[PDB]
Formats: C-alpha cells, structure tokens, sequence
C-alpha cells in the first residue's frame, strides 16, 4: 500500500538547499533501496531524476542529491534553481508486482512570505441535525504556499473514511484556501466525544477539536 | 515502475 | 528526441472503452518487453496499473489490459467507469538506468450524469465567536458536471467583500466538491435577519440562510 509518506509544501529561496524526505515501513525493512525519485512540473509526466536510492540517471543536475536510512530516504536540492518548481515523488518497491509511492512535496520558490495555515472546525448545526444528516467542515484558510495535509480524528483515532479535501486555491490575496469535510450520522456523532481536524503545513500541525453537545 | 537486470 | 507519442485525450462512456498507444522507437518500446502505465488522477500520485506487458500489479481494477504492438504499446479499459478519468501515463526502459515517459492522456468518460449540489450552510463557531472571529462557510458537496456559481446575502442588497470560494475539486466519485467563506465579525453577523449563499449549477438555483441562532 502507499506507505511511501511525504512532506506536502516544501520551498525556499534561489539559494538554499531545500530538502523532501519520504518515510514508510515494514517487510524488510528499509531493506528494500528501490526509492526513485521523481520530478514533474504542472503540464508533464514525470521525470526520474534519481534512483537506487544514491542514484541520477544521464546528466542530472549534480544538485540534486539522494540519501537513505531506516525508513527516511530524502532528496535534497542543493542550490535552489527558479526551475526547481515542481511536484516531487517518492517510489518503493514492496516486492516484485509491488509499487508504493508517495503523497508528493510541491516545492515552491517562494514569491511571498511563507503563509502558516487559518484552520477552523464547525460541526453540524441544529438544523441539519434535524435533517438527519451531519456534515463537519475543516475550512483552511491563508497558507503559502498552498501545500497542505488534513487528517481526521474522532476520539483521536485516525479514522479513514467519509470526508474530502477541496484542492488549495489562490484567493484574491493569492493565499490558498481549501477545505475538508467529514460526512457523518447523529449516531456516530453522538456516539462519540470528539473530532479533530489535524492540518499540517510543512513545519507545522494544528489540530482543532469540536465535541458534541446538544441544546437540540 | 522503477523494474529490472 | 521526442515526447513518447501519446494522444492528448480518449473518450467513451458507462461500459464503452478505449485503447491508448505509447508510442516511441526501438530503443525502448521496441527493445524491451517492459512497458509500464500509470494511473495518476488529476495531479497527484501516479499509480502502477501495469508494468510489462500487460501485468497488473494483483489489485487493479477492471478490464484493464496492455498489448504491445511494434514500436506502439497500448493499454485497454473496457469498463468506463468515471473512476477513470485520469492521466494515464506510459513509460518503457531506455536501457543504461533510464526510463522514458509517455507524453499524453486525460481519459474522459461521457454519459456522466448530472448531479446537483448539497448545499451546507455553516454558521460561524461559538470557539471562533469568542475568539472574535465571525466566519460563514457554505459547502457545496456531489455536483457533476463541475462549474458552480457562488453569491452571499446580507438580506439581498447582495453583499459581497471579504468572500471566498474554492475552485472545484473531485472526490469520492467524479463527483465534485466547492466551498466559500465570509469573513465577519459579530457585528456584521449580529444586526441581520440572516445571511444567505446562493449556489447555481446548470440552470438550477439553491439558496442556503443562516440567521443568528446555532443551538450548541
């Protein structure tokens, strides 16, 4: 399964050195040095621009460099060059018809200030309530660049299931708002104590908690 | 697809 | 040399089907029998559906077949299914540690029914309200196809400044998903009879109303 994990945004300036892990687990682990990582710019299929974990295929600008451990390989780009703005992927070999990849690092050459992620939960109201139907809404607001993770937690238990997460969108201040959304019932909601929306801006992670109570 | 020797 | 020949677009519908060529040389479609397509959704990670021949690794859907003919390498999906609707990529060996990938491909099913929009309105948070922060969401959940039109009201007199909405996402289906948000304060929320998000899609008119009163 994808258990290649990724660092969503990952930016900097002309100059300096970004670097993208990507972590995983289990089987042999980290027994397996099949870790290719790949370029693509927003038009394109993508580019392997290294391999074998140490490795770049022809020419490869020597910038680009790869490393390996554990269960973190990391792709570090020495010298950020305007053109390094990209979507970044891991890739692992589970075992022969077995291919894992990663969750992506969209790197950004920073126009802006980087912007830290305006996360506010809102659990359903009254009236859907009374429309049998709950609806929770994580909006994100005001991030840069707009690369951002979102993970549900009920009773802090990592719950994969009904939710979505809109794609980050440049407002009119060219900040980028998205959105999540849990669709859940007034059982599950009332049978429950808790619901955290966990969103993770490179370097950071809120988590933002809303419990039920009722009036009605 | 990475494959292959 | 060149993008690996690939077509820019193919269509069909529920059960229909289509066949896509990666088409390159003798270096590498021809050359060797490993020709591997991708399944990578509107921009995120790409996915191995099959990777020599026609070998899908154990857990893909569908008839999903690849046949390599010539130079030319093809995959087939007889099950248009919207759960498609992708980026489907190629890419073969090159020899010396190097793999090209196939340049095309958006897969479009047609038949794609029309769905309209839940709209969920969202009253601000009691947390937020005490931290002085006023802010209206309105969710817009299920619409196909995927242009949605977004208006907020005061009470008419339309009322637009401090408005957001997120460009159209897809989701657990090609089913898309919309948001917008009115930041306020108390003041501009707390005067009025309500507030109102108006959505439209194809023709079709929803109106969505809060008025100061949330229960919890």
């Amino acid at each position: 399964p994808s258990a290649l994990t990724q660092p969503p945004s990952a930016s900097g300036s002309l100059g300096q050195s970004v670097t993208i892990s990507c972590t995983g687990t289990s089987s042999d682990v980290g027994g397996y040095n099949y870790v290719s990582w790949y370029q693509q710019h927003a038009g394109k299929a993508p580019k392997v621009i290294i391999y074998e974990v140490n490795k770049r295929p022809s020419g490869v600008p020597d910038r680009f460099s790869g490393s390996k451990s554990g269960n973190t390989a990391s792709l570090t780009v020495s010298g950020l060059q305007a053109e390094d703005e990209a979507d970044y992927y891991c890739s692992s070999y589970e075992g022969s018809d077995n291919f894992v990849f990663g969750t992506g690092t969209k790197v950004t050459v920073l126009g802006q200030p980087k912007a830290n992620p305006t996360v506010t939960l809102f659990p359903p109201s009254s009236e859907e309530l009374q429309a049998n139907k709950a609806t929770l809404v994580c909006l994100i607001s005001d991030f840069y660049p707009g690369a951002v993770t979102v993970a549900w937690k009920a009773d802090g238990s990592p719950v994969k299931a009904g939710v979505e997460t809109t794609k980050p969108s440049k407002q009119s201040n060219n900040k980028y708002a998205a959105s999540s959304y849990l669709s859940l019932t007034p059982e599950q909601w009332k049978s429950h104590r808790s619901y955290s929306c966990q969103v993770t801006h490179e370097g950071s992670t809120v988590e933002k908690t809303v419990a039920p109570t009722e009036c009605s | 697809q990475x494959h292959x020797x």
